[PDB]
């Protein structure tokens, strides 16, 4: 049927009344708390929207409320981070000299002597070095002066405004029908096209027209002061004309195909800019005009009101093959029917995308005066692999909940779905099988290492000077990319990036990006990599597979997703649910992208950055102890952790002195998680008895009950608290260091 | 009619078809308002008024409105008055179009009286006779305001000896008109060009009053179709000759455009199209107000003659079925 | 039109639109905010006030206007004295609170209609249709506008005098500009005003015709004429209201810009320039630095904008006062 604008009128009154009934949404937590586990709950189940009401169409409405709402706080977020850029910042002071001045945005109050952590950053300013790049974000924007700042926060406080009223007017005034929520053809054509595909034309727009021209002044060395206004490139046409001359020639060789007339402000070149290491503003330009005519035309597959286009349904029923049954029948229903099911593969799929963003921005650096900023580098990449990492186990869990609340066996019969479950002991089996081949052939590569070196055994090692395992096919592949300029790719100038190989590039004395080298060293990190990603995935995939079932407990979907076993019987049945497996999977995924994180750390710091002599001579942070250091534990506990660690830990007295706080802080929030994981409740709860009589004795017993939290809110609390103090120590430890020697 | 076909609905009617014309002059006057203030502000004195971008301000500075010699201009005001007046007549031609539209009736059948008070019929040959009438005596005296403005409101610019001169010696004797019916786009004194503007004028009144009095013979009748669509063709045949003229005199006429306030030189090039492109290749942007004068009103004089053919396949009957049963047959 | 419409929280001040208590509470309210601004933003200004370096660029846009009025200045705009400004500042800030005071009665403690509390339309209810009580409304505002205007006449002829930049000093007008002669000569030479005398004179003929006016509309029911013509609803008045501030707001904008002497040019920057880009607005001359923008281009842009915002206003509440319903247009 047609797409169509279709609402329901003041669905839901206003009031504050539900707002005095804490739990309201819920019908057991509406009758009040009697014991302390209901505060819990209250939490626990706030945004849980299909346990509030069974109605498909009233959860729509609130999932899509509840968007317009963190749409609000993350513009509150981004409006502020540039306020704080245009208010209490060195942004200025930065534009004028980048390779000196260090970026600062936070200023802390003199107050019980913490104004220590105001250190001097440079143009005049005494402030906390931020790591979060806005600098070259805002460079890279053309963002000249505060004033500029000041106007874009102010805008982003109306858009959040805006965004608020949205969300109180889509729930409260003007609710949309189930209909509306389910025309995917039509969200797709419209995400494609509007929002990724004009949101990259009105981009390129402004590269074109403002970044570009902007950005080339201050490359060619202009004071900002005397750079023109970025309107002046529209209003003076003379101005643009001087800096990109294909301008003159107008509009009439877009219309008329003629587009070699845009070669000097739309290029192909390659590499990184000399000035600033980052990527051509011209390059960037074609990029963003090339990935939105790619998605007009793409988001113009799918059939709304007429006729021409794809039906999905379609498309899905007609991939099946002689291995598959009826192949991907039964998935638009899976899809158009469980909000967990599309939640499941954003958050796989965005959580994927997210560490190939890491990747791709430290190897491509793309604003001006990030390759430098060494602090930078290693922050945003450390911070998007995290966020990756946590988004892809969220894909993960909420694949489990659909199978046990959404999953239906008539809709997803002899299907792709259906046939997993099958042979799910075969994969789960195999998988199981494949994690132990990579942990003794990765792991037990470096415990051999370890031993030899410690026997005094050197030649027997897995090394580059001993027994070499050459990482040949990434070597392969690094040499194609590196001929590909002139060769595959004939209009490219310089390769994608320089860790392929070409030259070293350098700015200021630093190295921007240098060709990075893969040995046995790199072989090893590579296959633990392999290892520490399939355990995850053996964790998760077994979670969502045996979700609803397993030999042990077949009614399983009946105790739901989050219980915390099926009792002491049948030996045991503890973290069984998909929900266990999901905690399990946060602590394997920990581990995987800390070895991530710092395999880059060390990498980089060894390989890649550090100062170019004169001459041109590369003088690296550690001075490449990689290749001999990273093939053993002795190695990474020594070269990185302990000899890194020097800077946080003797930062006491100085500016960097919070990272040392934070780094104590987090392995004591760390260790004390160990109480919550190791133990269990049944000792607690018997404690709180003993402390309610005494507190019965003096007539100070509270009528909420006290309870220990339950079985599974103590796994929740030790993962929460084991992955927040791990993660935080390591990025205490990142910043005290790489803001010292980065 | 569908949703992009929609303003054909109101095509007979009454009231909607002049409020949406009214409110076309309110946008024309609105334009003609606005701009001149535009144009004020992105003039520079320095560099000569030919590449400024300017299609507006040499139109007032050829009237003798503040230029002194050799275009020199000193008197902004002159031009900002006449900015301000045209402004505030689309003010009040814009409140009297939605009056129209929205506030007034949607049918002028029982409003004014009768088709000779306001009310009009497309069929009927004898109230559209008064309304073309009574518009030729209105253009009959805008043309004799031209003639105003030359005689003694100020005098004209001329390009001869480039000052503000006043005409006080109009060319009679139509011996010369009819003479300048092979020598015209190569007028060269403001004397022919004044006399010019008299003959159409006293002969553009005589057309109109000659229009009221009298409704069309039946020889008329027989040969040109009395449709809503007919008579919209006829006017876009008729804006399309305008046009490719108005295109003519813009590119070779030296004096009606005073040349210093332009480019100057315009010669007919033919690629794919006939276009007026440039002479001296105005450098540091590109394209004389000449060349943009001639050219825009050419394209639109050509897509206005593609408007006759259209409108006027539609006019001998409907067309609506000779367009779809044309291949379904 | 339905008789028991609704609003939403967005469209509903519209509520009361008739009602007649809060109608008084919402207006009273108003001034007070209006007062308040008067008031506070005077010791805010008298604060920030640097007296070296010149007040056009420090952002003052209230204490120039009684600067023009001859009020603590002295020779070439010098401003010897400060304390004039504080108990101004001081009195409408006064007047803030009583009318803030009067606002929340009217709204909260006093009744909610007036039908039965003060009488009768003639005592202080008002109804829209009826054209008796709204005429003595205007009647008695032009009586108070028309003293008001007295008042600057006042200031002129004998309370200090007003500020001249002819010879720079505080001056006491002793012969306002009579013969009308010259008024209807000012139909064209306006925002050209040289003389004080002729301001004064002017204000005097404003406001000798204001009190002629108000006596007379109080008096006198409009003529059928009117009825047939103007249409008297709540929102007709409303937007012919927001037609008439349009105007006023565009003109006072003009005078700001052009005018040498209203705006005594030491004060503040001094010329403006008339420009247009995608709107009209009055930039600046001689590009004020060290800020930007000075006083004279803060008042011309922002009234003027105002003033197309309630032209907007007008046309809105106009074509709702005919009878357009814009609900029915957009789903058909
Ligand atoms: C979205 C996240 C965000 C965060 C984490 C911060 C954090 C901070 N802000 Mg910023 N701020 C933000 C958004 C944010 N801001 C936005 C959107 C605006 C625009 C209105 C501002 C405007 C702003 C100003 C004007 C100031 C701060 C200040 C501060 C600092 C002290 C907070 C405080 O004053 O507590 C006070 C405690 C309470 C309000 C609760 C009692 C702190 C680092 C202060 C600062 O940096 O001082 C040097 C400061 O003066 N912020
Ligand atoms: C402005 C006034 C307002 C009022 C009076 C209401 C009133 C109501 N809302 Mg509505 N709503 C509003 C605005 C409002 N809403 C807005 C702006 C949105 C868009 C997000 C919504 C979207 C919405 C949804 C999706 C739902 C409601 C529901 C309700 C009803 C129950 C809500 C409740 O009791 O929880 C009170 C809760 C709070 C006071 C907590 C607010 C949490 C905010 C939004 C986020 C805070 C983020 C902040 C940065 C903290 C981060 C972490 C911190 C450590 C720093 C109640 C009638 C519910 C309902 O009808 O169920 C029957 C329901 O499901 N509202
Ligand atoms: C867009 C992303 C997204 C969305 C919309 C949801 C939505 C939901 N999740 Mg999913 N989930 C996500 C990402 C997301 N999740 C990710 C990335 C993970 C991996 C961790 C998960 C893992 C997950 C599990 C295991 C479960 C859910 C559940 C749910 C449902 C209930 C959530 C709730 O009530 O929280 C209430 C909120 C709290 C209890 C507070 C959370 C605070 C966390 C633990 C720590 C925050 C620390 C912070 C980062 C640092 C500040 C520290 C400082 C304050 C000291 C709801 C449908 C639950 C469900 O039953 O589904 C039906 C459920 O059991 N999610
Ligand atoms: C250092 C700590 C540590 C170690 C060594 C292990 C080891 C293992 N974990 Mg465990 N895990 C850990 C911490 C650890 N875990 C923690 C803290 C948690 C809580 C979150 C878990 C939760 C967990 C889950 C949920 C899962 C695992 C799984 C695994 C196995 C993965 C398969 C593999 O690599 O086999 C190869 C063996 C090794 C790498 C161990 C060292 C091998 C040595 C170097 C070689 C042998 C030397 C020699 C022959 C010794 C014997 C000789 C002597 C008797 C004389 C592996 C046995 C997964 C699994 O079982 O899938 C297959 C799995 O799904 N673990
Ligand atoms: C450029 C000037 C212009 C002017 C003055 C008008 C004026 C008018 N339009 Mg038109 N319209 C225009 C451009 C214009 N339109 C364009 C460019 C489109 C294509 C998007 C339309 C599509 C359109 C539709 C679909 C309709 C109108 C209608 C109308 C009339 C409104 C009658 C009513 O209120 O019901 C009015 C005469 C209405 C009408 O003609 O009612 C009989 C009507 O239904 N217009
Ligand atoms: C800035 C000055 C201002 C003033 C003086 C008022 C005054 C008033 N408002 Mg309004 N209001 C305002 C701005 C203002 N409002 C704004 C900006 C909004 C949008 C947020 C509203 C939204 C609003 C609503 C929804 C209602 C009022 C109501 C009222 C009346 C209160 C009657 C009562 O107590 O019951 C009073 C006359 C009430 C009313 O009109 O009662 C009939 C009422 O229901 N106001
Ligand atoms: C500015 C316009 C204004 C207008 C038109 C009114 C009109 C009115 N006032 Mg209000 N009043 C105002 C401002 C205004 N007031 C202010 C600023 C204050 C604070 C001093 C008050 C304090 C006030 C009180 C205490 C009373 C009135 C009362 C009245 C009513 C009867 C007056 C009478 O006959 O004795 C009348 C509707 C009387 C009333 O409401 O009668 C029941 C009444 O008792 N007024
Ligand atoms: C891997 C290649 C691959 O996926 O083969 C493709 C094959 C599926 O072939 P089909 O032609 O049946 O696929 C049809 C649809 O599923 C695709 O639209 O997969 C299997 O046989 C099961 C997977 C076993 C994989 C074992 C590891
Ligand atoms: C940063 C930020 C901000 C801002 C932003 C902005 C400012 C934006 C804008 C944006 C934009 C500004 C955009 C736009 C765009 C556009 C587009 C996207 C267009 C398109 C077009 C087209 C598509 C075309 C077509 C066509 C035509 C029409 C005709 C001819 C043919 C063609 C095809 C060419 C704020 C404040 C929010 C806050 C936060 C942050
Ligand atoms: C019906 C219709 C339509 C149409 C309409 C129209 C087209 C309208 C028009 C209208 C108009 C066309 C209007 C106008 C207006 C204007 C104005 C608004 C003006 C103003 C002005 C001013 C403001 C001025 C002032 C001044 C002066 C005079 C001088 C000094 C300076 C100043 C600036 C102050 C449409 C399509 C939409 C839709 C459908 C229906
Ligand atoms: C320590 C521990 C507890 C005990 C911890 C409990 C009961 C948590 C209680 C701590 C909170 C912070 C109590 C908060 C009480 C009041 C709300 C505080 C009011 C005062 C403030 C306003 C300052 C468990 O219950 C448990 C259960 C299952 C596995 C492991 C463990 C576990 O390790
Ligand atoms: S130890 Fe805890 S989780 Fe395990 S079976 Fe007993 S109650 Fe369940």
């Amino acid at each position: 049927k047609k797409a169509r604008v279709i609402v329901d009128k003041d669905p839901v009154p206003t009031s504050f009344e539900k707002w005095a009934q804490p739990g309201h949404f819920d019908r057991t937590l509406a009758r009040g708390p009697k014991t302390t586990t209901w505060i819990w709950n209250l939490h626990a189940l706030a945004h849980d929207f299909d346990t509030h009401t069974s109605d498909l169409e009233d959860i729509s409405r609130k999932i899509f409320a509840a968007h317009f709402g963190h749409l609000a706080v993350v513009t509150i977020w981004l409006s502020g981070m540039i306020f704080h850029g245009a208010k209490f910042s060195n942004y200025e002071a930065w534009l004028s000299d980048p390779l000196n001045v260090r970026p600062s945005a936070q200023v802390v109050w003199p107050i019980v002597g913490q104004d220590i952590l105001n250190g001097d950053v440079g143009g005049g300013f005494h402030g906390i070095q931020i790591t979060s790049g806005l600098f070259q974000v805002w460079r890279g924007w053309g963002i000249t002066n505060s004033f500029q700042l000041y106007c874009t926060a102010i805008g982003g406080l109306v858009l959040a405004g805006l965004f608020l009223f949205a969300g109180w007017f889509h729930y409260h005034k003007r609710a949309p029908k189930l209909e509306w929520f389910q025309n995917v053809e039509s969200m797709l054509n419209h995400h494609l096209q509007v929002l990724l595909g004009c949101g990259s034309l009105g981009w390129a727009g402004h590269l074109i027209h403002v970044s570009a021209p902007i950005n080339k002044l201050m490359d060619a060395g202009v004071a900002v002061k005397d750079i023109p206004l970025p309107h002046e490139f529209i209003l003076n046409k003379s101005l643009l004309i001087d800096l990109f001359p294909g301008f003159a020639a107008g509009l009439t060789p877009f219309f008329t195909l003629n587009w070699g007339q845009y070669a000097d402000f739309l290029t192909f070149k390659g590499g990184l800019n000399p000035v600033t290491g980052g990527l051509w503003m011209t390059d960037i330009a074609h990029h963003h005009l090339a990935i939105a005519v790619v998605f007009i035309i793409a988001g113009h597959q799918y059939r709304t009101n007429w006729g021409i286009g794809h039906s999905i349904k379609e498309i899905l029923e007609n991939h099946k093959g002689p291995f598959t049954g009826e192949g991907h029948k039964g998935l638009y229903e899976n899809l158009t029917t469980s909000w967990h099911a599309q939640l499941a593969t954003n958050l796989a799929f965005l959580g994927s995308l997210t560490i190939i963003i890491a990747h791709h921005m430290y190897a491509m650096p793309p604003y001006p005066y990030l390759a430098t900023d060494y602090a930078t580098q290693l922050c945003i990449f450390t911070h998007h692999i995290w966020i990756g990492g946590f988004l892809i186990v969220g894909g993960a869990a909420h694949a489990a909940i659909f199978m046990v609340r959404d999953y239906d066996p008539v809709v997803n019969q002899n299907n792709v779905l259906d046939r997993v479950i099958r042979h799910r002991d075969a994969i789960i089996s195999h998988l199981n099988w494949v994690c132990i081949f990579l942990g003794f052939h990765s792991f037990g590569l470096y415990i051999h290492n370890d031993t030899m070196r410690a026997l005094g055994r050197p030649q027997d090692m897995f090394s580059d000077t001993a027994i070499q395992l050459q990482p040949v096919f990434a070597q392969w592949v690094q040499n194609l990319h590196t001929l590909a300029p002139g060769g595959t790719a004939p209009n490219a100038l310089e390769p994608v990036s320089y860790a392929f190989g070409g030259g070293v590039l350098a700015v200021g004395g630093k190295v921007a990006m240098m060709p990075i080298a893969l040995g046995t060293a790199d072989f090893l990190i590579h296959h633990i990599h392999a290892f520490t990603i399939h355990v995850t995935v053996l964790i998760l995939l077994k979670g969502v597979l045996f979700a609803r079932s397993s030999r042990l407990i077949p009614d399983k979907a009946n105790l739901g997703f989050r219980f915390p076993c099926d009792g002491p019987g049948r030996g045991g049945t503890c973290q069984v649910s998909g929900w266990d497996h999901v905690f399990l999977g946060l602590f394997w995924m920990y581990n995987s992208l800390s070895i991530v994180i710092f395999h880059f750390s060390w990498k980089m710091q060894s390989d890649v950055w550090g100062t170019v002599d004169a001459a041109g001579n590369v003088s690296h942070i550690t001075g490449g102890n990689f290749a001999q250091s990273a093939i053993t534990i002795n190695g990474w506990l020594r070269d990185f952790l302990w000899a890194q660690a020097s800077q946080v830990i003797n930062s006491y007295g100085s500016a960097l002195s919070a990272y040392g706080l934070m780094f104590l802080g987090a392995h004591f929030v760390w260790a004390f998680s160990l109480m919550f994981l190791f133990s269990g409740r049944g000792y607690w709860q018997e404690l709180i008895e003993s402390i309610v009589w005494a507190h019965n004795k003096l007539k100070v017993a509270p009528a909420i009950q006290p309870r220990a939290l339950s079985i599974t809110q103590g796994r929740a609390v030790g993962v929460a608290h084991y992955l927040l103090g791990g993660i935080a120590t390591t990025w205490a430890f990142f910043h005290a260091h790489i803001l010292s020697v980065g | 009619y569908d949703w992009w076909a929609g303003n054909a609905r109101f095509a007979n009617l009454s009231g909607l078809f002049i409020g949406a014309h009214v409110a076309q002059a309110a946008l024309t006057t609105l334009w003609a308002g606005a701009f001149t203030w535009f144009e004020i502000s992105r003039y520079k004195p320095e560099i000569p008024m030919g590449e400024q971008g300017l299609i507006l301000l040499p139109h007032l500075a050829t009237l003798g409105f503040g230029v002194g010699v050799s275009g020199q201009v000193v008197n902004t005001y002159p031009y900002f008055v006449i900015g301000a007046l045209h402004l505030i007549s689309s003010a009040v031609l814009g409140a009297g179009a939605l009056f129209h539209t929205f506030k007034g009736p949607r049918n002028l059948k029982n409003t004014t009286g009768s088709a000779r008070k306001f009310h009009f019929e497309w069929n009927d040959p004898k109230q559209l006779g008064l309304i073309l009438g009574h518009h030729l005596l209105f253009l009959g005296m805008a043309a004799l305001l031209l003639v105003g403005k030359a005689m003694f409101w100020g005098g004209l610019y001329d390009a001869t000896t480039q000052v503000v001169r006043v005409v006080n010696h109009p060319t009679l004797n139509p011996f010369v008109i009819y003479g300048y019916q092979t020598h015209f786009a190569s007028v060269n004194n403001l004397e022919d060009l004044v006399g010019g503007h008299i003959y159409v004028g006293l002969i553009l009144i005589g057309g109109g009053i000659w229009h009221i009095v009298k409704e069309p013979l039946p020889w008329a009748k027989k040969l040109l179709i009395f449709s809503g669509e007919a008579i919209l063709s006829y006017s876009l045949g008729g804006i399309a000759l305008a046009g490719f003229v108005a295109a003519y005199f813009c590119a070779v006429n030296t004096l009606a455009y005073p040349v210093e306030f332009y480019g100057a030189p315009l010669e007919l090039k033919f690629g794919v199209t006939p276009y007026f492109a440039d002479t001296v290749k105005l450098a540091d942007g590109g394209y004389s107000a000449r060349a943009w004068l001639a050219n825009a009103h050419f394209f639109l004089a050509f897509f206005f003659l593609q408007g006759h053919l259209w409108h006027a396949l539609r006019a001998i009957g409907v067309d609506f079925r000779q367009i779809e049963k044309s291949l379904n047959a």
